[PDB]
């Protein structure tokens, strides 16, 4: 039975580890969320930068 | 017998699992999300450039 | 104890082990996309610089054409 | 066999817009390295130049569940001119997305008033031969017999194949004959003759077009040899011509109705 | 017979152990999996904040050269 | 540059068999002392194991003309699976007889019903490398990209090269990629990137096939890095592996499909 | 130069027990007053945790001849994965007992089959290992330009057991440190009865670059105790004076800037940390 007690052994360690492990899925989760949420941002921001560059390159080149 | 444990435990897996998979989900729209800010990212960069450019060209007719 | 039990019991185990490889293989393939869209990010974040910069030289330029 | 794909379809009256619902995908092709792929769909429509939507892309599996819904703002009497389209693409980290497959559903043939859901199989995209005909030609100008012999067919698939022929001249149908149909076969044997009466002053004058069909009328291929006729074609009506009474059998590949028509028009 | 029977339940029961060790291997490389790829993630924030910071003053110093050519073109 | 030969064939079905001409020969090269060659050449179809015929010996010539007839009594539905083996041979007093050059008309691809006649340039006998290819790997276990840049090719081979890659495991072709058409030259240059998506996992498992083609699909060569790999190829990919983010370029020689696909088909 | 033991090894099928024979030991080395040792063995299964063995002391003699059978109920089966351990001790009345030598026979290696009896020489004892307490995983990132200092807590794993039948509430504190004085105080949050805590908690510091290579981070995990005071697991620290594991750390922070960079690092007893802080 020594055996089979380490086996209980290990799967109770397996079982913590599986607490850890989820929660670091769950921060995963959530940071990757926020940084989805920053890059549109990002992308809003850079997107309107743009269209501003475009618009003052071709008043710029108007009076050249 | 063990039931209860190797349930759990199972459950837990399970549910892990599930977690997992939601995030890579969304770490695959992340990466879209990326690719295209690349792009946009180049683009800027280009234009920015060519005013640049042009506004040398103003700054050497008018100053 | 008979060796249907043990045969189920043993059964479950395998069960637990197949999810929890599954669970590991998301785990090590999360990771990889993490790290090549780091790379995109690298990327991003020069091409931002350079933008910066050319846009602070033209403001610049612009400045000195107003006065 | 690049998988199905189960999709519903219904049209909000009260809103005036098409509603799109798009359920799940089932025994996709694997292309990836790891044995499955990453399969997303984009909706469209193709009247339209709208930008097609795009649904989430699902990791490792040949059997995603998407159950995502879609909407056009759309009013009814305009719809009937307008087809929508789903593909099913296949999702990659550092290249171009490849396409799984595809499928097209025109809005003019739905008989609306009806919750629509059901499996379509994925059809290929860019390409299509159809198969190949295998027939003699015999010429004797003397007494201006023209004799054709239908030997067999090969690759045909999109059974229950037959094969029509006609006998055309300055876009008019003359003759029509047709064979007896084979059940259930990919490669029908038929070794049927057919005879023409051509004169030899108009031999040069006068098209021969041998269309293959599939029994249901579904169109399987066509072409045609003779005047205005080009390649292989125009090879056999020469060496046809060359030989009297001698039976020339000959391969040919089957050609999109299309271009033929085309030919044919002039 | 009930010998063999005895000796194949006792593999079973040296398999399942062995079947959990392989389970330790498994969740211990998931765990430096993960440590990896939150140390990744938390690079990859800072970098994006890096990004934002420089979206802002592009936006910023595009304000100001619209206004220098606004004043110069009237 | 091994000289060209003008022949003709027509089959005589009255009689059911075939008949060849060897007309005459034209530009052949020249290896005797005297400065010209003593061409003759002999006739003959593989699958058949008769004696081949054979023409008279022409004395001092590169541009013999021999004006002579040959006859192959074989009825013609067993003709097609036959070929006819066209040989010109230098004579030789005191030593066996060099070939000048050769040429092979498989009887199958003609398309009978017509006097055949015409110059066909010599090839050659016994040798084909067909030209060498240049290109770097790359690869990055820890994000799990492969990539392979196409640099260079030279002395392709037998223009318009073009080069297509494929992926391929177990047999299965994964993925295609396909370079730019270079027109009219025998040396092209590319610098052309292209990105696999491959898990360390599975990196010891796969193979990277690399086939250069001339457009007109002839193939013009072929080889393979990886699983089961040979040589210099399978140094590459050791090569590869042992330095991850590192860059590492190499030539290879270009092998025969039919030696590549052997090699692929385990 | 140690000296040599001969020993005897069989199975016993028929009760499914191992005997093992102390026959003689030869050439021991002397280090008793008299000229000759007191020497006396201890024989025990490595994995077993269960009592040692001895034979009687043999007063003043290089070559005792102990001629003593122990015997250890084992079943064979588990027999293969087990290691025998025989230890030579050198008695004495008023000191702890020195050792003389000691080895060490897997099982795994042993062809059963036939009774074994060989000699074998005595090898140097292992020297003391170090408890350990576990080891603590967390990553540092530093700004030059900002003079950020980032220090995040991941994980700890192999503590040690602080609580009866159990290690818990593991919790870590981070002190700034220069010059022997603690300048900043932070704490991560309290997880109960894991020895194997995460944590994934973040700090931040500020210290300007001119004073970046005369700074001290510690790290400390302790195990806590609603009531009383709160007893140390163990700790480390990195920077100015930082050695070997610790110091790739920093420098390789250094060499990173804005770069964050994880690492592990194995705890030490607070006894010494705290000597090599108390002096600059
Ligand atoms: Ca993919
Ligand atoms: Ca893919
Ligand atoms: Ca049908
Ligand atoms: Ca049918
Ligand atoms: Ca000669
Ligand atoms: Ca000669
Ligand atoms: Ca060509
Ligand atoms: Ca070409
Ligand atoms: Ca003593
Ligand atoms: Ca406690
Ligand atoms: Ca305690």
């Amino acid at each position: 039975m020594a055996r089979e007690n380490e086996m209980d052994e290990n799967l109770e360690q397996v079982s913590g580890i599986i607490g850890n492990l989820r929660h670091m899925a769950l921060d995963m989760g959530n940071e990757i969320d926020t940084q989805n949420r920053q890059i549109d941002r990002i992308m809003e921001k850079a997107d309107s930068n743009k269209t501003r560059i475009d618009e003052a390159n071709q008043r710029a080149t108007k009076m050249l | 017998g063990s039931n209860r444990r190797l349930q759990q435990t199972q459950a837990q897996v399970d549910e892990v699992v599930d977690i997992m998979r939601v995030n890579v989900d969304k770490v695959l729209e992340r990466d879209q999300k990326l690719s295209e800010l690349d792009d946009r990212a180049d683009a800027l960069q280009a234009g920015a450039s060519q005013f640049e450019t042009s506004a040398a060209k103003l700054k050497r007719k008018y100053w | 104890m008979a060796l249907s039990e043990i045969e189920t019991r043993h059964s479950e185990i395998i069960k637990l082990e197949n999810s929890i490889r599954e669970l590991h293989d998301m785990f090590m393939d999360m990771a990889m996309l993490v790290e090549s869209q780091g790379e995109m990010i690298d990327r991003i974040e020069y091409n931002v610089e350079h933008a910066v910069d050319y846009v602070e030289r033209a403001v610049s330029d612009t400045k000195k054409a107003v006065k | 066999k690049l998988g199905k794909l189960q999709y519903s379809l219904d049209y909000d009256f009260q809103n005036n817009q098409l509603l799109v619902g798009i359920i799940q995908a089932a025994e996709l092709p694997a292309l990836d390295m790891g044995g499955t792929s990453d399969p997303y769909v984009k909706v469209f429509l193709l009247p339209d130049k709208k930008k097609k939507f795009e649904t989430k892309v699902h990791r490792k599996t040949l059997n995603p569940v998407f159950n995502e819904q879609f909407t056009f703002k759309v009013p009814y009497s305009e719809l009937g001119g307008k087809t929508l389209v789903m593909a099913v693409y296949d999702f990659d980290r550092f290249s171009k997305h490849d396409i799984i497959g595809e499928f097209k559903v025109p809005m003019n043939t739905v008989d609306f008033g009806h919750v629509t859901e059901e499996w379509r199989d994925l059809q290929s995209a860019e390409k299509e031969k159809l198969g190949d005909i295998c027939f003699s030609l015999r010429y004797v100008p003397t007494a201006g017999k023209l004799t054709v012999v239908i030997l067999e067919a090969k690759n045909l698939k999109k059974s229950d194949p037959y094969v029509k022929i006609h006998l055309m001249q300055n876009g008019k149908r003359l003759k029509k004959k047709k064979t007896t149909i084979k059940k259930n076969t990919l490669n029908p044997y038929y070794n049927e003759s057919f005879s023409f009466e051509v004169p030899f002053e108009q031999i040069q004058k006068v098209q021969v077009v041998v269309t293959v069909l599939d029994y249901d009328n579904d169109a399987i291929g066509k072409v045609f040899v003779g005047y205005n006729s080009t390649g292989a074609e125009l090879r056999h009506w020469s060496d046809m011509l060359a030989n009297p009474r001698r039976p020339i059998a000959q391969w040919h590949t089957l050609q999109v109705e299309e271009e033929v028509d085309a030919m044919l028009a002039v | 017979e009930l010998e063999e029977m005895q000796r194949r339940a006792d593999q079973l029961a040296d398999e399942s152990l062995e079947s959990t060790r392989r389970m330790l291997q498994l969740v211990e490389e998931s765990k430096d999996a993960g440590i990896r790829t939150l140390v990744m993630l938390d690079e990859q924030g800072e970098q994006l904040d890096r990004v934002e910071e420089g979206m802002n003053h592009i936006n910023q110093d595009m304000k100001e050269a619209e206004k220098n050519l606004k004043d110069l073109g009237k």
